């Protein structure tokens, strides 16, 4: 079989959202309304591609 | 009965029996191939029906 292709550690690097779940829960309703577009593009990618490597951007 | 009727009655009997014998040999050969290769209507052992599969988007993406 082939070699499983994996992205480099640098390719995986992003600025994380380092807030707690209570912060996320409190903001969740407004966050869902304001950030719908990029979130829905990401979720369409994940369900169509079925591969996390294909949706890193 | 005269010899002609019995003679030509024999030929009719022989034709039927010769035809059945050839078909019997052909059926055995056909059965041997179908059972060996599985490409015929016989010895067709069922596999799982693929209409049972659910193609809806699942609770998680990777599947």
């Amino acid at each position: 079989p082939g070699i499983v292709e994996l992205p480099s550690l640098e390719d995986l690097k992003v600025q994380e959202v380092k807030v707690s779940s209570s912060v996320l829960k409190a903001a969740a309703h407004h966050y869902g309304a304001q950030c719908d577009k990029p979130n829905k593009e990401f979720m369409l990618c994940r369900w169509e591609e079925k591969d996390p490597r294909r949706c890193l951007e | 009965d005269g010899p002609e009727k019995n003679y030509e009655r024999t030929m009719a009997i022989l034709q039927i029996e010769a035809e059945k014998a050839e078909l019997r040999l052909k059926e055995l050969e056909v059965r041997r191939l179908m059972r060996a290769r599985g490409d015929g209507p016989w010895f067709h052992y069922p596999t799982i029906d693929k209409e049972l599969i659910d193609h809806s988007p699942k609770a998680t993406p990777d599947n």
